């Protein structure tokens, strides 16, 4: 098991990282590991042969990631070297960005959506800070379908709701759901998904925040 | 017609880490019903 | 066993940027500890690839040897389908394991 | 970035790859990308003024919903009523929050935009009052992008005064240095001592007794070429009287200073007022700069500047016989 | 947000990073901290993490070969030392570590004398290599009237027991006395047939007086330098024989605060073009040119002393004492300790 600090790393500085060697019985145990670092592209670019071996199945690690390297997600592979063929791996993406100052969340009225439900789509809007103080902004909702591997978004699905108190609230028409399509019949929507993207713009104009809601 | 704090005697902030505390503690407390407890004193960022 | 970390302080406020708080943890005896502090804000751009015990446990299931929730087809497809090889001097003896993961 | 040789050795395949990464002189762009603003302040028929903001994009399609990031300049607010007008307009929107602020603390405006034609140029405007009156004001700004996409995206500045709203900043090829301060040192009556402590500073390097014999002023910066009549104190450059040396000051400066030809002049500089690779160093007339009016010869006669003279050369005497003391 | 004196602070690196150097360190009396200075490094860069000091604040996380690492001081704070410093071939990083001084830290009589020796006495073991020794010592002394008799009497005394002191490593280098104000004064120069005479050069060091730059106490570091310059160059013609082989000392006592010439730095570039040093990427010759300073004059200013004293790796050549009185002190306790001098893993030149 791989385990990294983070998520998400800026160019220029360090993934710390670390491997836990345990028997089919989940217990430390003294063994050699071969640790690989692939780039987006999933082609090493450091390879290692550690030993837990009086470490109690415990191996820290760590990678510099120079300032300029390629962006995406990479990926931090493992195994036993007595067996090459089973290989552990965690993903970790590269990319620069900055941390916002609230999150936003989406989360609609049902975790479904019924086709001859003509209420429609109901999504709620929670948006506070990261200290748990409540969000003043106005936000941008979207909606769109989803289908085998495939986007087609939904323009017409456009809202503007204010977000007041920390919150917001936003329908989906099934009116427009239906106009979406080129298709007459709503029971060709079945089995397809919906996807939400909201974005939440504070009074100050200093942070802006992108949510999504797939599947 | 003045007062507050001089703009000199104003310790601003800095250390903002996206990540830290990445160390290893060991749990040797005389143990109690299974359990053993361990008192860390870490120091907040900013 | 079992892992809790809770709060030091009694309660009392939020504490303040800059402040030392105890870091209280209830963990097994003669077990080794590794601590990490992150700040929410790192996933709200990316929350996935999480390390959960969830997850741990989802490894180990599906690795089972066994397929079958249950029976087979006969008796030397009983012990086949849950992970066991019988065989007896008699003559009856299990079926033969070839591929290391389950079928289909 | 060398060349060299690379030497392979054995049994074997692989694949050798070369490639330096670095910053490419493209501009070229002039970004700003799929928008084009354009922001204009004048005057009015306590100050109040008007503020026009034009914009376009660049597409096929009339970009969909867009955002009006606008900054007043410290000491203005926008007019309330105005506000409102724009307000109830067709697609256009202001989020409520903001419309009750009063003077208080406006400073920041967000104007809401449902579209904006790729055609001409959808072009809006509001008064500001200045409810609050300061020198040295700062620049205003505007942002205009999509909810979609922050990166993609325009920003413009407006002053008064300043051209486009940019800072005064004395630019050659790239490296600028900040310009937003004072003309020179100073003006009550300076007497003979007071140069000489003045004179002798750690900071001060060169004092020259120059005459100003051309005058090249610009736009961005004025040229003020001098001739040293004497180096009084020889400073870091190795100039030998009768060169000519380049004073470069900002316009801000160019009344305070009102430099006439074919005069001379008494003034001494930092160390840190160079400019430009040796040997062509380029004076800097920056805050602690001094500068000093000679009297000309014929000039010294009169019962006015006598006792200017007098102080003017007794002090050149005293720092080129016995230089500065300690 | 401050510490005070006899104030305890530790350093812990995180999981997968060797700590060295001194973990807990204390505020002394001095305004330093005690011990040397924590760095957590992982040992993954061509070069070890160069740190970052206590008051600093390093730029650059890429230790590989070529990179540079800047450094900055907190407001109020003079950087002593280097500002850049980038990792040269062969794992070792250009110029020395910074340090962050305020306006009352000074040095102690020991701190002085311990990091002058262990500067001073390796760039003496390769010099023999090895009559008239391949080095030359060049004493300049400030006679400013920005002085004072007092610290100027004292800065005397305190350079006729450095002439001793190197005497009693039996090595008999050339040495010359150039005392400055407004103008220059050499009373010895290395050219003379009397330099390598350290009885001389001590006597000459005596009847020089503050009293001989009264009239025009004046502030020409600068053309002090000039003076040096004249001294370590040649007609040319020479090309002298064995001028790729001789070491240079500089050593002056100055308050840092000049005010005719401009620039001292500019001369020593001159220097070192002329002694062919830092214009080769495989032979630096930085260990033919060592550069000493110290601050006698009431107020001196370490941003200037600094920028002329040379910046050597684990060496200091920047000192500010206490007081004149300690200032003695750092060559009394030379003459009576004798270091050991040996010659271990040592190269000579280089059929
Ligand atoms: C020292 O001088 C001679 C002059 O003939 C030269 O050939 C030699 O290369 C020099 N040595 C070094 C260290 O470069
Ligand atoms: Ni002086």
């Amino acid at each position: 098991f791989i385990q990294t600090d983070k998520t998400i790393y800026t160019p220029g500085s360090t993934v710390l990282y670390r491997i836990f060697t345990v028997n089919h019985k989940l217990l430390p145990v003294g063994r050699t590991v071969m640790v690989n670092i692939e780039n987006p592209e999933g082609i090493p670019v450091k390879q290692d042969s550690l030993s837990s071996q009086n470490q109690l199945g415990v191996l820290p690690l760590s990678w510099d990631i120079p300032e300029l390297v390629n962006m995406g997600q990479w990926k931090i592979r493992a195994y036993y070297e007595n067996s090459p063929q089973q290989v552990f791996s965690t993903e970790f993406e590269v990319k620069e960005y900055v941390l916002p100052s609230f999150e936003v969340i989406v989360e609609p009225t049902e975790k479904f959506y019924y086709i001859y439900n003509e209420k429609g789509l109901e999504v709620t809007i929670t948006a506070r800070f990261l200290y748990g103080k409540k969000v003043e902004g106005t936000a941008f909702v979207i909606f769109g379908i989803q289908d085998g591997e495939q986007r087609i978004s939904l323009p017409e699905s456009l809202k503007r709701i204010p977000i007041e108190d920390g919150s917001g609230e936003v329908v989906l028409s099934r009116k427009v759901l239906l106009d979406g399509v080129q298709n007459p019949r709503a029971e060709d929507l079945v089995g397809k998904s919906l996807y939400v993207s909201a974005t939440v713009i504070l009074h100050s104009g200093s942070d802006m925040v992108q949510a999504e809601r797939s599947g | 017609d003045e007062d507050i704090i001089a703009e000199e005697n104003i310790v601003s902030r800095s250390e903002f880490p996206e990540s830290w505390l990445w160390n290893v503690e060991d749990l040797k407390e005389p143990p109690k019903n299974g359990i053993s407890t361990k008192l860390m004193n870490i120091f907040l960022k900013d | 066993g079992s892992l809790v970390v809770k709060s030091g302080q009694s309660e009392d406020r939020q504490p303040v940027p800059g402040q030392q708080m105890t870091l209280k943890i209830e963990g097994d005896h003669g077990a080794r500890v590794v601590l990490v502090a992150v700040d929410k804000g790192v996933f709200v751009l990316n929350k996935k690839n999480k390390l959960t015990q969830s997850k741990i446990w989802d490894v180990v299931e599906k690795a089972d040897i066994g397929c079958t929730p249950g029976s087979g087809k006969d008796y030397a497809g009983v012990f086949s389908d849950a992970g066991l090889t019988f065989t007896s001097s008699s003559g009856q003896q299990t079926a033969q394991r070839a591929e290391l993961q389950c079928p289909q | 970035n060398e060349g060299f040789t690379v030497t392979a050795e054995g049994k074997g395949q692989g694949t050798l790859s070369v490639v330096t990464m670095y910053h490419a002189k493209a501009k070229d762009q002039l970004t700003c990308n799929k928008f084009d603003l354009k922001v204009t302040i004048k005057p009015a028929p306590k100050n109040t003024m008007i503020l026009e903001i034009c914009t376009r994009y660049r597409g096929d399609q009339d970009a969909t919903m867009s955002i009006l990031d606008i900054s007043m300049m410290t000491g203005f607010a926008p007019d309330t009523d105005d506000l409102k007008q724009l307000a109830n307009g067709v697609d256009r929107y202001i989020s409520k929050y903001e419309l009750d602020k009063a003077f208080s603390d406006r400073n920041t405006l967000i104007i809401y935009l449902d579209k904006v034609s790729h055609s001409e140029d959808d072009c809006l405007a509001f008064k500001v009052h200045q409810y609050f009156n300061v020198e040295l004001i700062q620049p205003g700004a505007v942002k205009v992008y999509a909810y979609y996409n922050l990166e993609e995206s325009c920003t413009r500045f407006y002053h008064p005064e300043k051209e486009d709203g940019k800072l005064n900043k004395l630019c050659r090829d790239e490296l600028c240095r900040c310009a937003e301060e004072n003309c020179f040192i100073q003006k009550d009556k300076v007497t003979l001592e007071e140069r000489l402590d003045k004179a002798c500073e750690p900071g001060v390097d060169y004092v020259y007794k120059t005459r100003l014999v051309k005058v090249q002023l610009s736009n961005d910066f004025d040229e003020y070429i001098m001739a040293i009549e004497q180096t009084i104190k020889s400073g870091s450059d190795e100039v030998q009287v009768g060169q000519q040396r380049t004073f470069i000051s900002p316009i801000k400066c160019r009344e305070a200073l009102k430099l006439e030809e074919k005069k001379h002049y008494l003034m001494w500089g930092l160390s840190s007022d160079f400019w430009g690779e040796k040997p062509n160093l380029s004076y800097i007339i920056g805050k602690d700069t001094w500068v000093e009016h000679w009297p000309e010869e014929d000039e010294c006669q009169d019962e006015e500047n006598q006792k200017q003279c007098q102080d003017l050369g007794a002090f050149t005497e005293s720092m080129v016989v016995f230089g500065c003391p300690n | 947000p401050y510490y005070n004196v006899s104030d305890e602070i530790s350093f812990h690196c995180y999981d997968g990073y060797t700590l060295r150097g001194s973990a807990n360190r204390t505020c002394q009396v001095n305004g330093r901290w005690s011990g040397q200075t924590a760095i957590c490094d992982n040992g993954a860069g061509y070069c070890s993490n160069p740190g970052i000091p206590i008051g600093t604040r390093k730029v650059g996380s890429q230790y590989r070969l070529e990179d540079s690492v800047t450094y900055h001081c907190s407001r109020g704070l003079t950087l002593r030392g280097s500002q850049r410093r980038t990792c040269q071939e062969g794992g070792s990083w250009s110029g020395t570590e910074p340090s962050c001084q305020d306006s009352f830290m000074y040095d102690t009589p020991q701190e002085v004398a311990e990091a002058f020796l262990s500067s001073l006495t390796e760039t003496i073991e390769g010099v023999d290599a090895e009559p008239s020794g391949s080095m030359n010592i060049y004493l300049v002394l400030d006679g400013s009237g920005s002085i004072g008799a007092s610290d100027f009497t004292g800065a005397k005394k305190c350079l006729v027991n450095l002439i001793e002191k190197v005497a009693s490593y039996g090595v008999k280098p050339r040495y010359g006395l150039v005392t400055y104000a407004t103008y220059p004064k050499i009373w010895v120069k290395v050219s003379e047939a009397d330099s390598s005479n350290a009885d001389w050069v001590t006597k000459q060091l005596n009847e020089i007086n503050y009293e001989d730059h009264k009239l025009k106490s004046g502030t020409n570091t600068k053309k002090a330098l000039q003076a040096v310059y004249s001294m370590m160059s040649w007609p040319d013609d020479v090309p002298p024989e064995g001028w790729n082989r001789t070491r240079h000392v500089i050593i002056l006592m100055t308050d840092g605060l000049h005010n005719m010439g401009g620039d001292p730095i500019t001369v020593i570039d001159e220097i070192r073009d002329l002694l062919y040093i830092g214009k080769d990427r495989k032979n630096p010759r930085e260990d033919y040119l060592d550069v000493y300073v110290f601050g006698v004059g009431p107020l001196v200013n370490q941003v200037n002393i600094n920028a002329l004293a040379s910046k050597k790796d684990n060496e200091q050549h920047v000192f500010k004492v206490k007081d004149m009185e300690n200032l003695e002190d750092v060559f009394y306790q030379m003459i009576d300790e004798s270091q050991s001098l040996s010659l271990c893993g040592m190269v000579w030149e280089h059929d």
